[PDB]
């Protein structure tokens, strides 16, 4: 039996998103004050899994890893493997900045980025400018013609 | 000891862009013209905080942020020239470890991340915060995950304020810097 692997039994309130807590203050079940004394109505808050072989695969321990990651707002430092190509300019093109995909024209910008700020919006909420990742230049984006026939 | 801010405590509330444009967005905000406290010492966290410190020798330098705040939270320390945040239970009289005229911060703590703005700016007063608009611009996001619920400064006199979940119309100008808002709950007129 592995008893390694613990997990907390009692909390006064319920944890927030993401919130780490690993105190070890006694718990009071009850009325009685504890004060760091274990025993009736005092509890150490955290309880071993019982691991073992022949346990029930509901029983049986599983390893959980959760990938957090927040999306396009800013610079990227973590990608895929997707490759990169050139850059034309002044051309209706299919554009894929840091995976923001997107078709328009791009030109040269005469806008004044922020260094925590990877691309611009315009009021309709649509990506006006972007900032190249890498080239340090900021690339307005302006949709190619269209109309009625 | 208390003052006035007229129209400070207004910060980037995103990392996009933006130019000529009134944008109304709720967050948590330094309400206009609030009552700070001047002090010339343990505060609560309630919902994020606003810092403000003017210094000729920076003597000011620290910060504390926790519960029961010894060795049982979070320290900032500025040394010489490295910021230097840990989580460690340490003693004063781990699990995370950073390093790196009026200043202003902000100091949030949503789904366990800890928000720290920041701006600096140049001012000739020795009574209190001039008064004026400026914001203040994203500088850290700290994965903490972290309880939070006091702090205490670590030493030039500070100013504290609270922040209230209130909605903010700002003005992004042709350079994108917030030049004016509004507090939509100010008073009617600014309603
Ligand atoms: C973060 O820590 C604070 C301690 O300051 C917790 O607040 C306590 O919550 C329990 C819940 O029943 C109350 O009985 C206490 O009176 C609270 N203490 C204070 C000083 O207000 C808070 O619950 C913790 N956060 C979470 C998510 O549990
Ligand atoms: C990445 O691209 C920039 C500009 O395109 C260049 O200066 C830099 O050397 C490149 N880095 C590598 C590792 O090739
Ligand atoms: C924007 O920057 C230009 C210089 O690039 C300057 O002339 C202009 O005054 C700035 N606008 C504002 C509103 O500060």
């Amino acid at each position: 039996g592995n008893y390694n692997y613990l997990y907390r039994l009692f909390r006064k309130s319920n944890l927030k998103p993401f919130e780490r807590d690993i105190s070890t203050e006694i718990y009071q079940a009850g009325s009685t004050p504890c004060n760091g004394v274990e025993g009736f109505n005092c509890y150490f808050p955290l309880q071993s899994y019982g691991f073992q072989p022949t346990n029930g695969v509901g029983y049986q321990p599983y390893r959980v890893v959760v990938l957090s990651f927040e999306l396009l707002h800013a610079p990227a430092t973590v990608c895929g493997p997707k490759k990169s190509t050139n850059l034309v300019k002044n051309k209706c093109v299919n554009f894929n900045f840091n995976g923001l995909t997107g078709t328009g024209v791009l030109t040269e910008s005469n806008k004044k980025f922020l260094p925590f700020q990877q691309f611009g919006r315009d009021i309709a909420d649509t990506t006006d400018a972007v900032r190249d990742p890498q080239t340090l230049e900021i690339l307005d984006i302006t949709p190619c013609s269209f109309g009625g026939v | 000891a208390y003052t006035n801010s007229f129209t400070r405590g207004v910060y980037y509330p995103d990392k996009v862009f933006r130019s000529s444009v009134l944008h109304s967005t709720q967050d948590l905000f330094l309400p206009f013209f609030s009552n700070v406290t001047w002090f010339h010492p343990v505060l609560p966290f309630n919902d994020g905080v606003y810092f403000a410190s003017t210094e000729k020798s920076n003597i000011i330098r620290g910060w504390i942020f926790g519960t029961t705040l010894d060795s049982k939270s979070l320290l900032i320390v500025n040394n010489a020239t490295n910021v230097v945040i840990k989580v460690c239970e340490f003693q004063f009289c781990c699990t995370f470890e950073y390093v790196s005229n009026l200043r202003e911060f902000v100091f949030k703590n949503i789904d366990g991340y800890f928000k720290i703005y920041s701006k600096h700016t140049p001012i000739n007063l020795v009574r209190d915060l001039p008064q004026g608009f400026s914001a203040l611009e994203p500088l850290v996001d700290l994965p903490i995950g972290i309880n939070i619920t006091r702090f205490q400064t670590l030493l030039a006199a500070y100013y504290v304020g609270y922040l209230q979940p209130r909605t903010f119309l700002l003005k992004y100008n042709e350079n994108g810097t917030i030049t004016d808002a509004v507090d939509c709950a100010l008073d009617p007129l600014s309603e």
